[PDB]
């Protein structure tokens, strides 16, 4: 079961520090060298930092050098990223991933990264940090199949990405379907989830939309019924 | 400050062969490993040390580092083959693990599907709030290219509209969603509003009403 | 960028012309017919005091023709009269340094921009085309604004075009308020070939945009044509202040007519009846 | 009579600085922008800095930011070059160019750079000034044509450039040829200098070349005789 | 930075035409200016503005600089025009004006001629000084490309060897010049040394040995 | 630049051998034939002890360095190896930032040679990794020195290909830091499967003798690490200041020698001018 997971993302204004971390689980966490690759939103892949199996040994990209420090505990397999003097341009998701070591030798040759994680999002703006407004959107049953209405929940201005929406606290999956959101021209994101459901059943049974901007650790359970037109 | 050249675009049908070409400075004398990775997931490892496959890449995924010329093979490509793919080295004139630019391969051909639009007029709660948003959401459409247009009455809507980037979905299709943003009186001054969704030379309107 | 020096730096002297009826835009985006409406929003008042400048877009010759910073107050309207698009944008903001957010909307070939970061702006900010002879077209190809620009809390990039480089009128009304910097613009041909035209013409809401910042100073950004080796640009400046206005809707929705209720004993009773008619 | 000219190269170690000048004359100084372009040895063209017909701006390449200045004096028509923290790099010849001023604006649209100058040579070695170690090249008749044969004198290990090889006093004009200089690995210069002469003549005519090291001041007028056996 | 590319060489038979690329990032909206240099003296500026002829640049050059096809062009072809030529823009994106690789344009028609190799022993004063230096002298060959190539006894020698590139004569032959610096002891314990010249498929080897 | 540190360290023990009657050289910068010539310079002595290590550049993360040895007088170094797994040497004092040090490797391309105030790695790295496309060795790891200012010295030969990986090869180097000249002499012979240093007499050739002006009390080899997913031994003896009998021919090269100290045979060979000990 070989899994990274990151974890430590945030919104910090731009001067400040943040502090990264990535759980490693399922193997040797010792036999590996340990890799940070940043990815700019709609951009490609760039490397951070990378640290070899036993700690001895350290590398950096140019863009980060003096201002990140990446570290290791091979009795806990977390990895973990220092971040000092954040700038805009570091805004990026930043993914861990592994690299095998063949004799004390992590350099890459005969190796790449085989296993990455899910990634976690930095965001680094003078921009202020808003959160979402969460409006319920009534069943609609005219572009459905058969017994089955669409409602769902509006996200609505929100700065920045992103946010994670489940629908009866993760009970309700099937027939999801949350929308990647918009950036609108006034730089603040907006995106709606739906969720197909019985239609002659929806005055009588619950659905809420449960709705998480970490970013500005706002919470948001917005039951959503048909509306009274 | 080493450079891994890529293409940014190749496409390809369903069954043929894309080559993903890979350029650098005596590349040819490094290590190269390829990265796969699909719209909205984590980079894969397709291809390391040139030419050797993972435990779980299929069989028609290979590369080549012979000759002075890099390349990714993708044979027989699948519509799951959509994605970005990103040559990487490890470069000791510099220290430094580089990237390549990257190349997006998109499988040209498919079966076009037609887009379901769907469209919410404002809850009665945002109208409390001083606002009104007109949610057009359109989903299941191939190829992933969709134009958007809103309707005050019958007359073409100015400003107030943002619309998203196709993408696509787990069923190798394209998503899409467009915002009518409105006034509460503004909603209520109107006889009706309407989504435009054009796709492939045909068009889909819904149409809704402020009495509802 | 790298701003561009010049050592030798005047202005025009401003000149003053009138307002006459100009300035009337739609407050709320609401559809009106065949009614007259009154709202108590900033206004140009009419017949107001209207300051005019020109902006010098050719050198025919080493000397430099600034636009002067102008106050904001409780916001503008800005008309410019030329043929060729020489007026491209403005910049906004309090100290006009790095030590505030300021905010730049500008119009570059391409598209229009609009950015809002601690700019360090240029003594002189420049705008060059020349003119391509091979294929008989003008690029630009100097964008000298700011020689900074750090910290930034807005950006804007419109969808590209081509703008092409019998007058033309185009009139904007910058509002600040609530944090929303709201813009209302208008553009008629006009057929005269000096000074601001008396008419109506009400400005359509263009954009409002969250910018949060506070302003209390602006500067004009104009083109310059740079030639081997006199029809220049003119733009308007008229100040808004809290007016309650009448407003006439046809049966389509355009306003057709403005009634200034505080200008004068007579407009104050056609606001209080209700009514256009001055022979009542 | 419009003209420009260089002066100011030299030969230098590296860390050591240099000045550059540029004499104008024949034409309205004040109304061009002006130019460094060097060349490397066997390279290029490389465009160094401009300096505006005012002196009020002024645009440098990235490889001599931050060591090299430009500036020019209007009332005595010269354009300058500070050169400081010369590297290696930096030798090559420099010339100055001139090109117009519409109206204020020396971008380079309209203009290019019309008139150039002759060009002054800067060479940055960490060799020192040494003369050379000449040796008779004892003539042979096995390479040239019948009743002829080719004596030379090699001139060895110097620095820098140039020598000058004359022979008998300029008396021996014709048949002479002086090769290019081989730039040795060790930092030195050493070429040859041959002059094919009647075979029967070797008993009694004399020959010497005459050698003539400027830069150390150095004049060898070797003998060159036939080889004994 | 900003990168302006040019082919590196361009030959033409005389009378005929020579055309130029000069490869550059949206060039089509930038203006080029070419210059001339022979070897020898300063760059001469012949086409400016994309297209104008200075005032003493015969009519047969021109350039153009339509739909990112930028091209100096050169009809009726003499040998005079054998030089290097660079394109030049401002490129303001970077505050850099940048000239372009280089095209080096030979006028095809000089014939070949084979090089004449003079191999000098070392002189009995250098052996004095206990050094000694063997000098090999290539003369009067076309096309100026030659590779040179020392043996000791039939063993080559690849330590202690320097060799200038060629350089035009002033007949338009090249010449090239390779030193063997060896100790005396060398010189002397060998039975020959000998120095071998490659030019155009042909060898030329000239040998010296110490009993002379 | 950036060394690679290595958390398990260890060396080889020595051994130890004998100089037999290697080690001779051109000690004169004057021109000497047919004749007998005895002259009082650096040399090794006939039969001293000689110590000699190997040189690991393949092995479990242990990482076998090669060790900091003393250079007295000057020393007499030879390598045994098939392929070149001996690429150079830094001499010093302290071998740190604080002093000069220099700096003689043998890349790929070519040897440099470098007078700088070097901050040298722990455990200097020189990497090679196989690319398995072109059936090829490729070296791509150079991890020296980690900073290198106010250098004095640089010299570089020539580019070339260096071939990566019994007749082994033979390579034997006299080096000398007399009055700040760094004077080197070497010799290359093809050698038969020996146990250790060969039998026989090769007198070495001036290679090279460098005005780098610097102090020199201690020196370390360099050595390449093949990075995969017998080796190479070298020989270092110390030279002593000796009167040596050298005899030259006729074309000037030193066919035999005499170290008059060595034994009562030899003091008499010197005594009389001779090299006949039947006599
Ligand atoms: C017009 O401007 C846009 C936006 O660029 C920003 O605003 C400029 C005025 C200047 O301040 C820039 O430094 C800013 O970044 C330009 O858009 C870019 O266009 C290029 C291709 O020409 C493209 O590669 C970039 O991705 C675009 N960047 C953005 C942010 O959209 C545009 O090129 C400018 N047009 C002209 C004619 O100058
Ligand atoms: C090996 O370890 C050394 C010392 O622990 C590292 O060298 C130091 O690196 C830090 C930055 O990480 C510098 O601030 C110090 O000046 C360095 N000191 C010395 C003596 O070098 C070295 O970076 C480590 N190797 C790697 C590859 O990280
Ligand atoms: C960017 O801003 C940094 C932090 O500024 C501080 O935080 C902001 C939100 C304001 O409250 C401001 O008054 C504070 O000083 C600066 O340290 C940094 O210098 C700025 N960037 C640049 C390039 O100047
Ligand atoms: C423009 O000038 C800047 C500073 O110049 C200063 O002001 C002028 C009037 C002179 O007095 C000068 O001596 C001063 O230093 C420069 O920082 C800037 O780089 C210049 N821009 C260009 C394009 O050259
Ligand atoms: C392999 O390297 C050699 C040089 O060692 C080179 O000549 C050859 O072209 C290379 N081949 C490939 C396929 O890279
Ligand atoms: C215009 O300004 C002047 C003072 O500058 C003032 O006296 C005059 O009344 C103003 N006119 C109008 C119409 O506001
Ligand atoms: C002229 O310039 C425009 C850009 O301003 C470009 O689109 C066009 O292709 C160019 N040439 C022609 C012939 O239109
Ligand atoms: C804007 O800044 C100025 C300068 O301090 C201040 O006087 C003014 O009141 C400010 N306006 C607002 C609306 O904050
Ligand atoms: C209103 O619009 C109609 C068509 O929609 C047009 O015929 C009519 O002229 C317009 N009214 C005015 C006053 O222009
Ligand atoms: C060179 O040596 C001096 C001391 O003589 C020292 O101050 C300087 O820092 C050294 N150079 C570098 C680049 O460290
Ligand atoms: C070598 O070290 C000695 C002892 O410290 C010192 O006296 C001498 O000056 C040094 N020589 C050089 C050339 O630095
Ligand atoms: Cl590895
Ligand atoms: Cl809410
Ligand atoms: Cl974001
Ligand atoms: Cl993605
Ligand atoms: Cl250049
Ligand atoms: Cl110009």
């Amino acid at each position: 079961e070989v899994q990274l997971v990151e974890s430590g993302g945030g919104v910090v204004q731009p001067g400040r520090s943040l502090r990264l971390s990535c759980a490693a689980s399922g193997f040797t966490f010792s036999s590996y060298g340990m890799h940070w690759v940043r990815q700019a939103p709609g951009k490609g892949l760039e490397w951070v930092a990378v640290i070899w199996y036993d700690g001895s040994n350290n590398f950096y990209a140019d863009s980060v050098k003096g201002r990140f420090t990446i570290s290791r505990d091979n009795f806990k397999n977390t990895l973990y990223l220092q971040m000092n003097s954040l700038r805009a341009e570091d805004t990026a998701v930043y993914y861990c991933a592994r690299s095998y070591c063949s004799g004390g030798f992590c350099f890459g040759y005969y190796y790449g990264l085989d296993v990455w994680g899910q990634g976690t999002t930095v965001t680094v703006s003078s921009a202020s940090t808003k959160g979402p407004s969460v409006f319920p959107l009534a069943p609609s049953s005219k572009s459905t199949s058969g017994g089955t209405a669409a409602l769902g929940c509006l996200v609505k201005d929100y700065f920045p990405e992103p946010v994670t929406v489940s629908w009866n606290s993760g009970a309700l999956t099937s027939g999801v379907h949350t929308f990647p959101a918009v950036l609108q021209s006034s730089g603040l994101y907006s995106l709606s989830s739906v969720v197909t459901v019985p239609s002659s059943s929806l005055g009588t049974q619950t659905y809420i939309c449960n709705v998480n901007h970490k970013p500005s650790n706002t919470k948001v359970d917005k039951k959503v019924e048909p509306k009274s037109c | 400050s080493y450079e891994l050249t890529q293409p940014p675009s190749v496409s390809v049908a369903p069954g043929k062969t894309a080559t993903i070409t890979c350029g650098g400075n005596n590349i040819g004398t490094k290590s190269v490993h390829w990265y796969q990775q699909k719209p909205g997931q984590a980079p894969v490892l397709v291809i390391y040390y040139n030419s050797d496959r993972p435990s779980g890449i299929p069989e028609r995924f290979s590369g080549s580092n012979s000759g002075n010329t890099v390349t990714l093979t993708i044979s027989r490509v699948e519509a799951g083959d959509e994605a970005d793919y990103y040559c990487q080295v490890w470069d000791s004139g510099s220290d430094h693990y580089v990237f390549g630019t990257g190349t997006k391969v998109t499988v040209v051909g498919q079966p076009k599907a037609n887009p379901t639009v769907t469209l919410f007029p404002p809850s009665s709660e945002e109208l409390q709030a001083n606002k009104a948003t007109l949610v057009c959401l359109i989903s299941d459409f191939y190829p992933g290219a969709v134009t958007v247009a809103w309707k005050a009455d019958s007359s073409p809507v100015k400003a107030g509209v943002e619309t998203t980037t196709p993408s696509k979905q787990s069923n190798n299709k394209y998503a899409a969603s467009s915002y009518l943003s409105l006034t509460p009186e503004q909603w209520k001054s109107h006889r009706s509003y309407s989504c435009q969704v054009t796709h492939e030379g045909s068009t889909v309107e819904k149409t809704v009403a402020p009495t509802e | 960028s790298q701003c561009v020096n010049f050592t030798t730096r005047t202005q025009l002297p401003p000149a003053y012309t009138n307002s006459f009826t100009r300035g009337v835009y739609y407050p709320d985006k609401v559809f009106r017919s065949s009614v007259l409406h009154s709202t108590q929003d900033l206004f140009l008042p009419f017949f107001s005091n209207v300051t005019w400048f020109h902006a010098i877009h050719v050198s025919g010759g080493t000397k430099r023709f600034a636009n002067p910073v102008l106050p904001f107050n409780d916001g503008v309207y800005f008309a410019s009269t030329e043929k060729s698009n020489i007026i491209r944008g403005w910049i906004f903001g309090t100290t006009l340094d790095s030590k505030t957010q300021s905010l730049l909307i500008v119009n570059n070939a391409t598209n229009v921009v609009i950015k809002v970061c601690e700019f360090q702006f240029c003594n002189d900010p420049f705008l060059g085309v020349y003119y391509h002879k091979n294929n008989k077209s003008w690029m630009e190809s100097e964008f000298r604004v700011y020689s900074s620009a750090n910290n930034c809390t807005f950006e804007y990039v419109s969808q590209p075009f081509l703008m092409d480089l019998f007058k033309n009128l185009r009139e904007f009304v910058f509002k600040n308020i609530d944090g929303y910097f709201k813009i209302y613009s208008k553009h008629t041909p006009i057929n005269l070939v000096r000074g601001l035209p008396q008419g109506f013409s009400a400005l359509e809401p263009l954009v409002d945009l969250p910018i949060g910042i506070n302003i209390t100073r602006f500067q004009t950004l104009h083109i310059s044509y740079l030639t081997p080796g006199a029809g220049a640009a003119a733009y308007y400046v008229g100040y808004l202040q809290p007016r309650t206005f009448l407003l006439k809707y046809n049966e389509n929705g355009t306003i057709t007519d403005a009634v200034d209720c505080a200008l004068d004993p007579l407009s104050e009773t056609k606001c209080t009846l209700k009514s256009l008619n001055d022979i009542f």
